[PDB]
DNA sequence: TTACCTC
DNA sequence: CCCAACTTGGATGATTTCTTCCAGTCCTGGTAA
RNA sequence: CCAAGAAAAGGACUGGAAGAAAUCAUCCAAGUUGGGGACUAUUUUCUGCCGUAUAGGCAG
């Protein structure tokens, strides 16, 4: 996986190889550099005003023979036809009219902003910002209004 | 308009205001299924560690494509026609439209997406450029007063719309517990119309009435 | 026993006589541009039928 | 701490 | 460059259109005593 | 100061079995493309020598 990022202030950033870079840990010389160059930038916009930023991220996959690919599902009532489907999955309307598949932005931005490893000083992996700590895979609260937390 | 208007004129010392706002329509998409609400709720207020599903809505969405053409006016005599505000309009626009977001043009395609015109005649000539497949929304003439009036002004046309118009009081501005502002009114919803004009028909009318039917305002 | 047999056959002819290949069953045609009668063929790995 | 209802 | 461009007689007949058994869930409401 | 402000639909799959479109059938008749004409112009390749020599090499 290769991932290459462009800024609004002439910068570039580029990661010759993705699939070992660990949340715990150091990176690799000529990356870790990366992130220090890239942190400043993001910064400065996060608190600075009157700065105009803006981002594009490319990234690409190298795949299998006929490798399945994982897009957005929709949310869908069941049918009643039997003749509709029952699993239904996004699509984004390309400027020559046809469809192509896409993830959804609030898809991409639950990645983002999964940071917070904070929660009752054991990091473990963390969790998507929420306001009561809630965990997804277990089914469960981690920052219960009974512990102040 | 309005809230993009209040940004600028945060960045530039002098008066700015906006007369009038026009809109064009190059791309409509609309997107089927619903969205999922987070779970913000708790099961129980204590001693549960269950969290549940406000409720579910069924709404409509869609995806946009479209330009604007702002007419701009500078009460003082002295005006600043220089790059750092060009600069300054593309920090004050929006990131919020119609409750959805709002981008510009890709950056590796880009090109200067926020030009300003002093001269009819030369902003004209580059819009009548603009393919045909799109539409100019332009306001109507026809007073309606049901719904069996517009059925048949629908009949009859082929290019008039049905749009909301904004909003009609119920009663007099009052001061009201739980206001967000100063002073509370309830309304109901304005239905009225509007008119669907091919950049074809506009290239043959002129820039004379262009200028003069083709640009919207409050009040 | 994975058996299998091949069958050739050779057929000696006269100067221009006439060959019958299979035929496709089709409906009753109303354009008067199609053939009433049509036959079936193969397509070569080159092209050629 | 319990249940009661829209073609 | 320049001048022409065609009438006519006609466009099918027989009988048939298949079968077996299935159709999944789960989390997502206010209101009262 | 944009029916305002915030939101992860996710997980598992095995439609298979058999088959024969055939019989015949005829496109014909005549027909006239046709008369005229500057590619050389303000262009460069001219004069001697070696050599049995329209071979093959050199000075202007």
């Amino acid at each position: 996986t290769k991932i290459e990022i462009k800024t609004s202030l002439g910068s570039t950033y580029h990661i010759p190889d993705a699939r070992r870079l660990s949340w715990s840990g150091d990176w690799p010389e000529l990356e870790q550099k990366q992130l220090e160059q890239l942190t400043s930038e993001m910064a400065k916009a996060l608190s600075q005003p009157d700065i105009f930023w803006f981002a594009d991220v490319t990234a690409s996959l190298k795949t299998g023979f006929c490798q399945e690919i994982f897009p957005s599902q929709k949310f869908t009532e069941r049918p009643d036809d039997h003749s509709v489907a029952s699993r239904q999955l996004a699509t984004v309307e390309c400027s020559d009219g046809q469809l192509a598949a896409c993830i959804n932005p609030q898809k991409i931005g639950a990645a983002l902003q999964k940071i917070d490893d904070w929660w009752a000083n054991d990091a473990d992996l963390p969790l998507r910002v929420h306001e009561y700590g809630a965990n997804h895979e277990a089914l469960t609260a981690l920052r219960h209004p009974a512990t102040g937390q | 308009c309005h809230d993009y208007e209040r940004r600028l004129q945060s960045l530039i010392g002098q008066s700015v205001y906006f007369r009038g706002l026009a809109w064009y329509l190059g791309r409509y998409s609309l997107v089927t299924g619903k969205h999922l609400p987070e779970p913000s709720k708790s099961a129980d207020p204590k001693s549960v560690s269950a969290i549940r599903r406000p409720g579910l809505l069924d709404g409509r969405y869609c995806d946009l494509g479209m330009d604007l053409i702002i007419e701009v006016h500078i009460p003082t005599g002295g005006s600043l026609p220089f790059t750092t505000c060009l600069d300054l309009l593309r920090v004050a626009l929006p990131a919020r439209f119609a409750g959805g977001c709002l981008h510009p043009p890709s950056l590796y395609e880009e090109y200067n997406w926020c030009t300003v015109y002093q001269d009819k005649s030369t902003l004209f000539t580059v819009l009548s450029r603009l393919p045909r497949y799109g539409c100019w929304i332009y306001p109507s003439d026809a007073d309606l007063r049901s719904f069996e009036e517009l059925s048949e002004a629908l009949a009859l046309d082929r290019r008039l719309r049905p749009v909301a118009t904004g909003f009609v009081f119920l009663e007099e501005p009052v001061e009201r517990a739980g206001s967000i502002e100063g002073q509370h009114v309830y309304a109901e919803s304005a239905i009225g119309t509007a008119l669907c004009i091919n950049p074809v028909e506009m290239r043959l009318a002129g820039k004379k009435r262009f200028f003069g039917a083709g640009f919207w305002q409050l009040n």
